[PDB]
């Protein structure tokens, strides 16, 4: 910064205090009382949610190897089981509405070959109602697979 | 006639009323499905 | 009955949901601290903790950070609560855990704490749901702004009937430390107001000054000052700007302090001063009825003082909408029922099918505490093209 | 650095009287805090790409970037697509070779955080604490001592 | 609409080469379709007001947000936006002994905005009672205040 | 329908205007397009008629 | 430059809006070719030069 009349030479250390540290301060984060950072990850305005998510893991998989000593993942406020949810207890709601619709065509018809036309029939138009939906644009949302229940 | 109109749907309510239609790829497979096969089952095999 | 029994079967969009997952938001009034903030976010912390290990797996408080904005008198703690197995009854699910959470935080605190789970759906359409909008279309200021809308807010408090519940959104209103800097004193000891305004600035506010390598990856260099140089308004006096006549000079020689009130966030609304207003239709009300009794209260304010919404459907929702819907799956499906049929009765039979099963769709949710929805209302056009099957066959094969 | 007044016609009015001669808009919002940050919404049509409309709202900016602070220029100007929403919110801690929140957070933002925001469709990320910086703290007591400013 | 952008951004690698009297100016990459359509006439009759003061409250109430609504291309004021006007004599600037740089000088100075920071700042001393921003010098409001300039 | 929401915008404005301050409309587009409707579909009914 | 075609100095702002400030003449001063003499510049040793 300077040199003072008799030769002594003032530095940026005689003069203020030099540590590395964060650029702003205005916000610290703790999981469970402990001190911690995080990605909370926002989405983009017609962006896949879930597919955009799943490789949210994928460049965070390449990252783990290379981490100092202790420095581990944790997930609070996630998404994505939700989805598994709506799955694994619409497709079983599915095949509980196949399940018992079979026994009221046992009840009604005795002929074991006459109650499984119906059966053949319904997860036959299940699937082409897929196929419809890809050709017009729309997903697997938790609307649309509400109305293969209905 | 009760389903695809009730999905000439407005607003933030846009693919809310709109994926009947969802509903109706499927009443009209149902109709294939029984003006195909389901007459031809029936016939090849029952009793 | 069919009518009765749905006239006063109340309207909504999609029902809250257990999602596994919510949050709680903290506030602070009058300018606080990040320790005073960070003490209440403790505080939350452990109702999650200490009083729920059997329904919460793990808390993420942040300091200094709300939805309502930013600043360091706000925060929020992220919950993600244990899976859905573990959590058996009504008490462990979250319609009853932010029940009790937010009766927890307004009890044993002072400041102001919530807690609400999440709208699936997007950040709208709550139904008996309210955002109006404040605008200055005049070229009054933010001082009579904050006045009316004062106004506005007393109104709907003073004649409520059939009642309204209405909150700024987050205006609060603290004070500002001004600094006059007289010229004629600066420029008479030889100081530039350059020197002096990188000085204030640079000192308590920070400078971006230029970039620096770390480790491999370029970072900024940042300049202020240790923090107990900076804390109170005694601290301004400490810092000399040096003159052309290489002497130090104060910054109470040329400077002047004094308090003010001012506001730490102006918002605005098509690039006019605006100020929002978060309220909600009431209990007994609701929406278009409340939206119309909030227009004749914007006009009976001062001059220069309009409104506008934001951002409150702009065409959604149960109708509006249903009706017309409804409509043409009137005028449709009797054609349909005439281009294989022929008559002027056939389709009259199918016609009046419609209120037979719809009567029982209306009673069981009626009964159990539902509402008209968005679930409901589909589960009602299934309902009509199950009984135009049903009657049909008994038309088709009669005929 | 900057409070609510300076913000408010300093950044935010400059670019709000030049916003405009763009395809479909029905409202615009902003807000200017007390920290010396604004954020403005340009909210569209139902079923407007938000890729040709993320665009639009900028360059039809910038005839504005000249008449901001030079401050504001070299910070971080921003247009990016919005979704009022989290969805993952990846924690990262220490357990063993212990390190403060502060440490966790230039780490994160210095490995994993550009990629994220770069990786599958992502509309912007918040990071929960700060990248690392060379910060100085001035003392105003050893300046005066030697006869020097900022 | 994507041809709109393409022309532009394809520029800009040209802007900084332009002088910097023409980069705060009026820039601009708009549609255009030679010939107007409305052209709203705007008149006083009871409390007479002058075609100049017209044009000001043309532009700084109704002009800002025409050209925001529904698809316009370009707008076009009949007249101009009011502006601090200042009328130098050099008469009396010979008198003083004075030039032009040294007005400009005085207003790029005096009429200026200035981030202050904030008393309890981002980074505080633990246990600090109150945070408020601190305001420096403000931009002028009237004419009487630029009169007493310095 | 752009000129449409032109009386739009310009609608929230009128009320809030200084003593004086009244609009007018020289050179307008819209107008002929009124005519070009209500002198075919005009047409249109004269040409069933006959 | 600055006094015969004006110059954008620097942003105010009248009544809430922000608006440009202008520098350039009363009109008198530039309107004929003799009027270019009456502009005094300064130079660096304190003394006015035409």
């Amino acid at each position: 910064l300077k040199v003072n009349q008799d030769g002594s030479r003032v530095l940026l250390r005689d003069v203020a205090k030099i540590e590395l540290g964060g650029e702003n301060y205005d916000i610290i984060a703790e999981f469970n009382g402990q001190p911690a950072s995080g990605l909370g990850i926002k989405l983009a305005t017609g962006a896949n949610a879930l597919d955009t998510a799943a490789a949210i893991r994928a460049e965070l998989a390449k990252m783990e190897p290379f981490f100092p000593s202790g420095l581990k993942i944790v997930y609070p406020y996630d998404t994505t089981p939700f989805v598994k949810i709506s799955i694994h207890e619409v497709v079983k709601t599915l095949v509980e509405a196949i399940i018992l619709v079979f026994l009221v065509m046992y009840l009604f018809l005795q002929n074991f070959r006459a109650t499984l036309i119906p059966t053949i029939a319904v997860p036959v138009v299940l699937l082409g109602t897929f196929a419809v939906l890809a050709a017009f644009g729309f997903s697997i949302n938790t609307l649309t697979m509400f109305g293969m229940v209905l | 006639a009760v389903f695809v109109p009730m999905a000439f749907f407005g607003g933030s309510t846009g693919a809310i009323y709109r994926q009947s239609i969802t509903i109706v790829s499927a009443m009209a497979l149902s109709v294939l499905v029984a003006l195909i096969l389901t007459p031809a089952l029936c016939a090849t095999m029952l009793k | 009955g069919m009518a009765y029994l749905f006239v006063r079967l109340p309207s909504s969009f999609l029902p809250d949901e257990d999602q596994g997952v919510f949050m709680t938001m903290v506030q602070l009034p009058a300018g606080a601290t990040q320790e005073r903030t960070q003490k209440v976010l403790n505080e939350v912390t452990h109702y999650y903790l200490t009083k729920e290990k059997n329904n919460v797996e793990s808390v993420f408080a942040v300091n200094g950070f709300g939805f309502a904005g930013r600043g360091q008198n706000t925060g929020i703690a992220f919950v993600s609560l244990k899976d859905w197995a573990d959590r058996p009854g009504e008490e462990n699910k979250v319609e009853a855990i932010t029940m009790r959470a937010t009766r927890a935080f307004s009890q044993i605190k002072d400041a102001m704490v919530f807690a609400f789970n999440l709208p699936a759906i997007v950040e709208l359409g709550t139904a008996t749901g309210f955002d109006f909008e404040l605008i200055d279309q005049a070229g009054l200021g933010h001082e009579k702004l904050t006045q009316a809308r004062n106004q506005l807010l007393a109104e709907a408090a003073k004649h409520p009937d059939m009642l309204t519940s209405v909150r700024p959104n987050g205006l609060e209103d603290t004070p500002q430390f001004k600094i006059d800097i007289d010229q004629e004193k600066a420029q008479a000891l030889g100081v530039s107001i350059n020197d002096i305004n990188t000085t204030l600035g640079a000192a308590w506010g920070g400078s971006y000054v230029n970039d620096f390598i770390d480790r491999g990856r370029v970072k900024k260099v940042y300049v202020m000052s240790e923090a107990k140089y900076r804390m109170l308004p005694d601290d301004i006096g400490d810092w000399y700007v040096r003159a052309a006549d290489g002497q130090m000079v104060p910054f109470s020689a040329f400077s002047s302090s004094r308090w003010e009130y001012g506001s730490p966030r102006l918002e605005r609304y098509n690039g006019l001063p605006s100020m929002e207003i978060l309220g909600q239709a009431a209990p007994g009300k609701s929406t278009g009825e409340a939206m119309e009794l909030m227009e004749q209260l914007a006009s009976k304010l001062p001059t220069g003082v309009g409104y506008d919404w934001t951002g409150s459907y702009q065409e959604r929702l149960s109708g509006n909408q249903a009706p017309s819907l409804y409509a043409i799956s009137l005028i449709v499906v009797f054609l349909c029922l005439a281009a294989l049929y022929e008559s002027w009765s056939i389709p009259f039979s199918v016609m009046l099918v419609v209120p037979l099963g719809v009567i029982g769709a209306l009673l069981a949710a009626t009964f159990r505490g539902l509402t008209n929805d968005v679930y409901f209302q589909v589960g009602l056009l299934t309902t009509i093209g199950l009984s135009a099957k049903n009657a049909i066959l008994i038309v088709e094969f009669a005929k | 650095g900057a409070d609510a007044k300076t913000v408010q016609d300093t950044v935010t009015q400059v670019i709000e009287q030049n916003m405009n001669g763009i395809d479909n808009l029905m409202y615009m919002s902003s807000n200017s805090d007390s920290t010396g940050t604004v954020q403005i919404t340009l909210t569209f049509e139902s079923g407007t790409d938000a890729d040709i409309a993320q665009v639009q709202v900028q360059a039809k900016l910038q005839l504005a970037m000249p008449l901001l602070p030079q401050e504001v220029q070299q910070q971080g100007v921003s247009v990016e697509k919005s979704s009022s929403s989290f969805l993952m919110v990846v924690g990262v801690i220490n357990t063993d070779g212990t390190m403060t929140q502060e440490d966790i957070s230039d780490y994160v933002a210095a490995n994993m955080k550009d990629a994220i925001s770069r990786t599958s469709g992502v509309g912007d990320v918040q990071l929960f604490g700060s990248q690392y910086a060379m910060r100085i703290w001035m003392n105003p007591n050893e300046l005066n001592k030697f006869q020097l400013t900022p | 609409d994507i041809a709109q952008v393409q022309v532009q951004a394809k520029l800009q690698l040209a802007m900084p080469l332009l002088p910097q009297e023409v980069q705060q100016q009026g820039v601009s990459v708009e549609k255009s379709s030679s010939s107007f359509l409305m052209v709203v006439g705007v008149i006083n009759t009871d409390g007479t007001m002058t075609q100049e003061d017209i044009s000001d409250y043309v532009a700084a109430n109704m002009k800002d947000a025409i050209s925001r609504t529904s698809g316009v291309g370009d707008v076009q004021l009949f007249g101009s936006q009011y502006a601090m006007r200042i009328w130098m004599n050099p008469n009396e600037l010979n008198k003083f002994q004075l030039t032009p740089v040294d007005v400009i000088t005085a207003i790029k100075a005096q009429n200026a905005q200035v981030a202050a920071g904030q008393l309890g700042g981002t980074p505080p001393v633990k246990g600090q009672q109150l945070n408020a921003s601190i305001i420096a010098q403000t931009r002028l409001t009237s004419t009487e205040e630029f009169g007493k300039i310095l």
